[PDB]
């Protein structure tokens, strides 16, 4: 497989973890 | 963005950039989650990206052949590590003072920078993936070169046995690349060059084999030269299109 292919899942999880933090509404 | 030639990459980077620059609604913590947990997850996700990225780079088949390429990849991965660090810090600052509009903005900016660095890594990764295909074209080109130069029937057959497999391997990767290409004209051009290679190589085999058996035969010489030219044009066309250029 290719580098792009191997990075698909880790890209998604990193994306997910950034968006989860930035869309936190606060206290 | 216009340099992006892979639809797989294009969709991923479109997600990365659009989502982080278009935050409107915000949400409570998912059940069981904490502010410190949000940072922990982010930290682990950065780390896993770096680990998988390092592994992917180390397995890249042109690791030997193209050292500057691997250097760019490590540099680009380093930019993810660095922006990742800033994101973890500013992110932590934000979640710990989560009503601070200004700390939210800084963390959001950190997020843009990090996901942009991820996008640049993927774009570079695709270019290296393309270099691997080009390396395969070069291998086919050299085997064909040797076949044309062979001075015995047994050499011509043995070299064509190698060429059959190399072209079959290349054919698979080129067809898949064609499906992933953003621009339909590059897609169509790549497929045309693929077809030309598949048609020309068997003719090169039989023209070379006939010519080694009958060198005095001037139409045999002409046919071999002509099919060789056709072969070279197809291979050059594949390389041209893979590099985002028009053939010929």
């Amino acid at each position: 497989t290719s580098i792009v292919e191997m990075m698909q899942m880790p890209t998604q999880q990193l994306k997910q973890s950034v968006m989860d933090l930035l869309t936190y509404e606060g206290s | 963005i216009d340099e992006v030639r892979s639809k797989n990459v294009l969709k991923q980077i479109t997600q990365l950039i659009n989502e982080v620059t278009n935050i409107t609604e915000t949400f409570p913590l998912k059940p069981g989650q904490t502010t410190e947990g949000l940072v922990a997850t982010l930290d682990a996700a950065v780390a896993n990206f770096l680990q998988t990225g390092s592994f992917a780079i180390s397995k890249c088949p042109i690791a030997n052949s193209d050292p500057r390429a691997i250097d760019l990849l490590h540099e680009a991965l380093g930019a993810v590590q660095d922006t990742g660090q800033v994101m973890i810090q500013t992110g932590r600052d934000f979640v710990r003072d989560s009503t601070s509009t200004n700390k939210r903005a800084i963390a959001t900016n950190s997020g843009r920078n990090l996901l942009t660095a991820v996008a640049k890594f993927l774009i570079l990764a695709d270019s290296i993936d393309v270099k691997v295909i080009v390396d395969k074209v070069d291998e086919v080109r050299e085997t064909a070169h040797q076949m044309i130069e062979a001075d015995t029937k047994i050499k011509v057959d043995d070299l064509y046995n190698l060429l059959i497999s190399q072209i079959e391997e290349l054919d698979i990767t080129v067809r898949r690349r064609a499906i992933d290409l953003v621009k339909p004209n590059q897609r169509d051009d790549l497929l045309a060059a693929r077809s030309a290679l598949r048609q020309t190589a068997p003719l090169l085999y039989t023209s070379t084999r006939t010519f080694v058996r009958h060198p005095e035969h001037e139409e045999a010489r002409r046919n071999r030269d002509y099919t060789a030219d056709e072969m070279h044009s197809a291979l050059n066309a594949l390389e041209s299109v893979l590099n985002g250029q028009q053939p010929k």
